[PDB]
């Protein structure tokens, strides 16, 4: 059933599992035409596949000629995202296919199960986690791939850069859905956090800087501050 | 105008024959049902008065063999049985049409109920669903379960209905994912009609069957099958312009009938809503929409 609160130790277990989160499928700019209507522009987006366990990020980009002369583009991106993920389990070995799925947005899971028909055993799952995927376009390498695509392409990144050579899969999961929530509730802040302090930077083949353990600690305490500030700003509290 | 004599009546019992139900009282000189309609199937069926437990009953067709009801005390069930000598039986009824122990199957001229809910149901299809090869009558129980819910556990006393599933192989064809979950026509036409059915009589039928089954002994497989087929066309785009009509009929019949105080279990708000106000034939059916609208306006 349900990933949440509860069994939440199951993301770092050894079966083998993927979240999927489609929100950055689908992206669009509105805006006026000529004749004072609103129209909207797509530009390319992403599906944002996440093995939780290993950090190992299949970042398949969708250019905007996926779009084109379809209708209910909203509903066909559920679709395309269903499609694109069963392309990728049955691009792997046997071996390296998940066990489960776990979808960030419920919408997904008659699309996904309906993909995976061909796949009984691997179980596909809703989550009552609310995570922070949706920000995965405010890591600024990941944008930029996305951004540049001339054509459909999958890009592969480890979103944990070599912290499990120092931390358990547990604490990198906390430490990116921290990073990932602050940078939705305050990109600004939470990208000036990130980068304040020109002697740390960030290495060609990572995507976060290159903070000691201690610097991390700091860092993560920036970003709690940032979250609580906002959520008082929000109420007024 | 066919017969079905019963022995006797030992145990105090509500008993139907098709619409009509009446009471007799526990050994109350009874001797069965007369003036039984030839050219459609029947059923008659059974609520015991001190367990109401397990309605049951039996499908017949008065044109297939000569049938009774004799009591069994100790299966504890009135039991359909075939008679094979015709002069035994003539003589059996003869005798107990003389002393006028039996009720009258009661039809008013004008009514075509019971043939507007019968329509496509033929003996030789329920036979199929209910396998008991060596009896011409089907017995059927309120907790009788289909195949499809023993896959999700005696199979010989199953209701093999046809098995539908909208996220299953069968429904969806590799690379028409989308196109297929979400217009049917592909499963409706070519893998049902075609491919399973033969044609729309025999899926009417079916439906037809499931409803009555699932109206007279409460049979919840049964009522999950007929909201099945009903769903399996009104999500579909591409669906014969006279099953539109004809399906419109039949619908209308079966709300028609429905006691109106076991809508609450019969009747699946989800499938209804979506038939009515969101699917494809959302337009296509007037009088079933006009009848549930003014007899169950609560369940939309
Ligand atoms: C008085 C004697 C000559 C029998 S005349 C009653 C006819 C009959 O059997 N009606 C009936 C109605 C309902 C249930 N069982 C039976």
């Amino acid at each position: 059933g349900a990933m949440n609160s509860s069994n939440y130790a199951e993301l770092f277990n050894n079966d083998i599992k993927l979240f999927v989160d489609d929100t950055n499928v689908y992206r669009v700019t509105v805006h006026k035409t000529f004749e004072g209507n609103v129209a909207t522009k797509a530009i390319n987006g992403c599906i944002f596949t996440l093995n939780p366990k290993t950090g190992h990020l299949f970042l398949k980009i969708i250019h905007t000629s996926v779009w084109a002369g379809q209708k209910r583009l909203s509903q066909l991106a559920k679709w395309k995202t269903a499609e694109e993920v069963s392309a990728l389990v049955r691009s792997l070995p046997k071996e390296e296919q998940p066990k489960q799925i776990i979808v960030t947005r419920k919408a997904m899971l008659d699309p996904l199960e309906v993909h995976m028909l061909d796949f009984p055993n691997i179980a596909i799952r809703p989550t009552e986690l609310r995570l922070p995927f949706s920000a995965a376009m405010s890591i600024d390498k990941l944008s930029d791939v996305v951004m540049k695509a001339t054509e459909p392409q999958m890009v592969l990144f480890n979103i944990y850069d070599d912290w499990l050579d120092r931390i358990s899969s547990y604490t990198a999961f906390s430490r990116l859905t921290l990073l990932l929530r602050a940078l939705k509730t305050n990109e600004e802040s939470a990208k000036m956090i990130l980068l304040s302090d020109p002697t740390i930077t960030i290495k060609s083949y990572h995507l976060w800087p290159s903070f000691t353990d201690e610097q991390w600690i700091t860092i993560e305490s920036q970003m709690r501050d940032l979250i609580l500030t906002e959520y008082g700003r929000k109420y007024n509290v | 105008m066919n017969t079905v004599p019963f022995t006797s009546a030992p145990i105090e019992v509500t008993i139907g024959i098709d619409q009509y139900s009446f009471n007799v009282k526990e050994n109350q000189p009874f001797h069965g049902i007369k003036d039984i309609p030839i050219g459609h199937v029947h059923v008659i069926h059974f609520q015991h008065a001190d367990n109401s437990s397990m309605r049951y009953g039996y499908w017949f067709d008065c044109r297939m063999g000569n049938f009774y009801i004799q009591y069994d005390p100790k299966d504890g069930l009135y039991k359909m049985m075939e008679e094979r000598d015709g002069a035994k039986f003539e003589n059996i009824v003869h005798n107990f049409k003389e002393r006028q122990m039996m009720v009258s199957y009661p039809k008013i001229d004008e009514d075509d109920t019971w043939y507007n809910l019968t329509e496509f149901v033929q003996m030789d299809k329920i036979r199929k669903i209910v396998r008991k090869d060596e009896n011409q009558f089907s017995y059927v129980d309120s907790s009788m379960t289909t195949v499809q819910e023993n896959e999700l556990s005696d199979p010989a006393h199953s209701l093999n209905y046809t098995v539908i599933n909208f996220k299953s192989r069968e429904a969806i064809r590799p690379g028409h994912e989308m196109e297929d979950f979400l217009d049917k026509s592909y499963y409706l036409n070519t893998v049902m009609l075609q491919g399973i059915f033969k044609n729309s009589s025999n899926y009417f039928g079916e439906l037809q069957f499931a409803f009555l089954n699932a109206m007279f002994f409460g049979n919840y497989g049964s009522s999950l099958q007929w909201h099945a087929m009903i769903e399996l066309i009104c999500s579909s785009a591409t669906v014969p312009k006279h099953m539109l009509d004809k399906l419109d009929e039949i619908l209308y019949y079966q709300i028609k009938t429905l006691p109106e105080q076991y809508s609450d279990i019969l009747l699946n708000e989800r499938v209804w809503n979506i038939c009515l106000y969101s699917s494809f034939q959302k337009n296509s059916l007037h009088n079933t929409e006009k009848i549930m609208e003014n007899k169950y306006p609560e369940l939309l």
